[PDB]
DNA sequence: ACAGGATAAAGAGAGAAATTGAGCCGAGCTTAAGACCTCCTTTACCTTTTCA
């Protein structure tokens, strides 16, 4: 149960990095809050902009993940 | 969650489309019919939000509001007043009420929801400017009358400067903002792809006139308001 | 304290009716006749409330607002629209602006005043104008009465030294200190030269400056006329 | 124990969808050198003050 709630910690950090815009849509995209990962459609009626709107920002937010700044602990918990 | 939004109207079909319209907008919507059943709604509920009608039987809507702000588990839910708006004297009993707005009735959908965000916005991009319009979902910007197709990153760079418009923007803040890279790493990549910008959008990209380098301080984005578009 | 209203509005009649019925009221009105200044005034004041125009000369009442929400000092204050409401797309625009509420004009003074007390209800430090000059910080620019003057940024920081000063005198020391963060023992020479880059920018005669003044053995002094004056200023 | 009968709940048969990864390309991206334009510093020589 340790390396649950360290875990989390860790991407929170990175998650930070992000654009509020972007990591918010990470959250609800995964459900990090409410363990129910959501579709582009309710972010789309959700958020302020619609569908096709919302996996343009996942990808943004993704790419900046990739690089191996701001993300590299978490290659070792694979 | 979902923000709560308890309707208090007598006019059933008022109260629906509120109703639906509300509900269309993803909120959980509670309706009442009277004062009574309202304000017990409201005490057992904590509603995010109340909307509230004027001319409730037995119990004005006036006295309800004052209600909702004796109780200390109301005293705080913010109050949207539908109004039939027709006399001072209702206005001047309002001003004594505790409502935080006032909507005529009738009221345009749009209207109403902007009040709601707002309300919300309290409890809790520029895609077009000018001569410029952003098309995301084809990386793709107007500019001017002509169609500009934009890299993912050309675009993503015009955007960053597009959210601050008229204001210069630092490297560093390129580099966090569309590469997500620290602050220290080499903005060198930047001056290139503004560069492209500007073979793309200034008339003459050796005298760039809206894409400025503002030396020591980065890059700004300076672009004619709409009433200038006919002199460029 | 009395709370401070900002009211920025172009049209001076609609501004004097707003000022004079909020005094009534008992509030600090404070008034600003264009988008720059009203931005600088409400960076330098935070005023308890913002009135807000929509058709202001040279920036767009719909870019002010957006500016007052990016910036952390201001992003809290309440911002009640004026418009002159008739175009849906306005309407669609300001709906991402962060207003917090609209007024369409012509309004009844009465519910200007309800606003002001909900928002004002719900509520609850550099100098970057004076006079003839806006400071234009995010662009290294200033206003200077109505033109538009490039500064570098030793003679941006230099200038807003001297406007933090106004009407007193700035010995070189503090300048090295504060600006460039130079021992007091440093050259002061160095400032010597920039200070008149600000007069050839600045005064329509650098040989006989009027307002960049040096004060023998104490420094230079940024005398500004007050704003009652600025009419017999622009036509030098 | 064993046989008959009724039934529902859990496997096989197929294609069509949806993904999927694979090669084969040139479009996007990075790297490094050189030139090249603002901003600044500091000098040499002054003019211009306040004062004995």
């Amino acid at each position: 149960e340790v390396a649950k709630n360290l875990l989390r910690e860790d991407l929170e950090g990175v998650l930070s990095t992000l654009s509020p815009r972007e990591r918010d849509v990470l959250r609800l995209r995964y459900g990090l809050d409410d363990g129910r990962m959501k579709t582009l459609e309710e972010i789309g009626q959700l958020f302020n902009v619609t569908r096709e709107r919302i996996r343009q920002i996942e990808a943004k937010a993704l790419r900046k993940l990739r690089h191996p700044n701001r993300n590299s602990i978490l290659k070792e918990y694979i | 969650m979902k923000p709560r939004i308890l309707v208090i109207d007598d006019d059933s079909a008022i109260l629906e489309l509120v109703a639906v319209n509300l509900e269309m907008s993803g909120y959980d919507v509670r309706k009442a019919e009277d004062g009574i059943k309202g304000q017990a709604l409201a005490v057992q509920l904590v509603p995010d939000l109340i909307m509230l009608d004027l001319m409730l039987p037995r119990v004005d809507g006036f006295t309800v509001c004052q209600r909702l702000r004796r109780d200390e588990r109301t005293a705080e839910i913010p109050v949207l007043m539908l109004t039939a708006l027709g006399q001072t004297q209702d206005k001047v009993e309002g001003f004594n009420a505790g409502a935080d707005d006032y909507l005529t009735k009738p009221f345009e959908v749009e209207e109403m929801l902007a009040r709601v965000r707002a309300l919300l916005q309290r409890t809790d991009e520029i895609l077009s400017y000018g001569p410029l319009t952003l098309i995301p979902e084809r990386f793709e910007a107007i500019w001017f009358n002509r169609t500009v197709k934009l890299t993912h990153l050309e675009f993503e760079l015009l955007h960053c400067l597009l959210q601050r418009h008229g204001q210069t923007v630092a490297p560093s803040e390129i580099l966090k903002e569309v590469w997500g890279y620290d602050p220290d790493d080499d903005i060198e990549t930047i001056r290139v792809h503004i560069r492209h910008l500007r073979t793309k959008l200034e008339p003459d990209p050796r005298h760039p006139r809206y894409i400025k380098t503002v030396y020591g301080a980065g890059y700004c984005l300076e672009l004619p308001a709409e009433t200038e578009l006919h002199q460029h």
